[PDB]
């Protein structure tokens, strides 16, 4: 249940989480600004939550795929947020790679190295 | 003198045998620390569960670069976990050692904030990857993340993002395969190698595909421009085969049998493909065979029913070429 | 709503605007939450009530006041989106899809998914 919920939150409609369908060019742009701010401040939080979930459930393949999911342009995550959040995401990815390599499995891709 | 020192080291190695057979790793290390040696100490500290000995050896012989041998022994003995979990203090030595092993070099650079080197390594890996489409797309996503987190110029980062987006759109041709056809061919997603554009064109041409819309023709036309397998192969024959298959899959050459040479051709697939190409902007006379070639081809005599079909197709093609040129 | 927002100092602590008050949760948040009682009791003001709730909950989430946002989201039922859709589909015409209404609908759906 929680995996399906987090997957739906990540791959919600209109690309990333909370994406404005119509621009507020004729009303109040403050709503769109607040939506963008909340998205850029909450997407790393959901990423860390899913990283911890996959760490506890042994899903290093999904942990590695989360990097590509974040880098995808559908989530509108072009590294324009907090450097502290970037460092925390990098530390989580390094921990995932270390936990995957501890079981004699290289983190290159999803299986053994080429 | 070199031969003398070589045979002397060989005699030392031959003498060092009963102590290693019996045991006493601490005594062996205390005996070997009197001479200038590093590999034996590294191996005797790695094969045991005593980290304080390795720590004091490192603090004593840090002037002799006590890091390369440790990295080599961690990589050879399968201790890549400890190699990656090593503390942050020997990043330069780790990079100089892993410069030949990219599968760990990219992760080490990402950890050491060498975003440019990590992105370059990931791009090289994605370019050298020949099989495993899932691994290729994973490396492409990792390279996209590294380029987005890189410290290069804004224009260079935008160009890299556009290139990775074009690569993702090229992989979308294989991603947009019907699950029914995938299950019939027995391969499943995330388990197929990097399919060639010619292979994708053959799959769209064969009857095993569960689709018959203009999306397959558009994907084939895009793969014709994309690189992969159509380099040495001439694109003229591929375009001719695509046009022949589009004529064969029409809903008038073998489906309908009326006598009106107007709507019968418009209710097909060829007219829709021509209209899509005209709306996109591709030339219908240079990127596609000519009307003379289509008439001289032997497929018309086997795919025709009356002269109305051929005349209407020729007239529509000529009018489209005239309005495009 | 305007008088309730003007009688206080102002809850503003975002990165795109100028900061105002940011020191936790005080009586201002409780007053702004309780002022929605009339809007939620009025049967012809559900859209404005949902809009104001979203507008205050986004500011709370920006200023790190997730407790008040969760409270104001759990106090209201989970049928305002369906009611708005039914009211828009029963009148047999649309106003070219209101941008603010679509934004509020998306915000409510995303907040429900987040919770």
């Amino acid at each position: 249940d929680v995996k399906e919920k987090i997957y739906n939150v990540l791959l919600f409609v209109d690309g990333g989480w909370m994406v404005d369908v119509r621009e507020d060019t004729e009303e109040d742009p403050e709503r769109s600004h607040q939506m963008v701010l909340l998205r850029r401040l909450c997407l790393p939080m959901m990423c860390f939550l899913l990283h911890t979930v996959l760490h506890n459930t042994k899903q290093y393949k999904d942990c590695l795929r989360l990097a590509d999911i974040v880098s995808s342009e559908n989530q509108k995550l072009y590294t324009v947020f907090s450097k502290t959040e970037m460092r925390n995401l990098l530390q989580k990815l390094r921990e995932s790679s270390l936990m995957l390599l501890d079981l004699q499995l290289d983190p290159l891709g999803y299986e053994i190295q080429s | 003198y070199n031969i003398l020192e070589m045979e002397y080291a060989q005699k030392r190695s031959e003498l060092l045998s009963p102590l290693l057979i019996l045991g006493q790793y601490a005594w062996a290390s205390n005996l070997a620390e009197k001479y200038c040696d590093f590999d034996i100490l590294v191996q005797i500290c790695e094969m045991t569960d005593n980290q304080s000995r390795l720590q004091r050896y490192m603090t004593l012989f840090a002037e002799q670069n006590f890091s390369d041998f440790l990295f080599r022994w961690y990589l050879e003995k399968g201790k890549r976990g400890k190699l990656l979990s090593q503390p942050a203090s020997q990043h330069g030595q780790l990079a100089a050692f892993l410069q030949a092993h990219d599968h760990l070099s990219w992760l080490h650079e990402l950890n050491s904030q060498e975003f440019e080197k990590a992105h370059r390594t990931l791009q090289t890996l994605a370019n050298m990857e020949t099989r495993y489409f899932c691994k290729k797309k994973t490396l492409l996503g990792l390279s996209k993340l590294a380029a987005l987190a890189s410290d290069f110029q804004e224009d260079v980062l935008q160009e890299k993002v556009e290139e990775i987006a074009e690569q993702e759109h090229f992989l979308l041709h294989q991603e947009t395969l019907p699950k029914k056809l995938l299950e019939e061919k027995q391969l499943d997603l995330n388990a197929m190698p990097v399919l060639a554009p010619f292979q994708l064109i053959q799959l769209y041409v064969c009857e095993e595909n569960k689709r018959a819309n203009e999306n397959d023709f558009m994907k084939a036309l895009d793969l014709l421009e994309y690189i992969g397998d159509d380099s040495e192969v001439d694109v003229e024959e591929l375009k001719l085969e695509i046009l022949c298959k589009a004529i064969k899959r029409d809903e008038w050459s073998a489906t309908d049998g009326k006598d009106d040479p107007i709507e019968a051709t418009k209710d097909s697939i060829f007219v829709k493909v021509l209209q899509n190409l005209l709306n996109k902007g591709i030339e219908l006379k240079g990127y596609l065979p000519k009307a003379e070639t289509l008439l001289q081809s032997e497929e018309l005599n086997s795919l025709k029913t009356n002269s109305y079909f051929e005349f209407s197709l020729k007239a529509n093609y000529e009018c489209y070429m005239k309005m495009q040129s | 709503v305007e008088n309730t927002r003007k009688k206080d100092a102002g809850e503003f602590a975002h990165h795109d605007f100028a900061p105002a008050l940011d020191s936790g949760t005080s009586e201002e948040d409780r007053a702004k939450i309780d002022v929605i009682d009339w809007l939620v009791f009025d049967p012809a003001q559900r859209a404005e009530a949902l809009k104001q709730s979203n507008a205050i909950m986004r500011k709370f989430l920006a200023s790190k006041k997730h407790e008040a946002a969760k409270e104001v989201f759990a106090k209201i039922p989970q049928d305002s989106i369906a009611e708005i859709y039914s009211q828009w589909e029963e009148q047999a015409m649309d106003s070219a899809l209101p941008a603010e209404d679509d934004n509020a609908i998306r915000e409510h759906l995303c907040i429900r998914a987040y919770l």
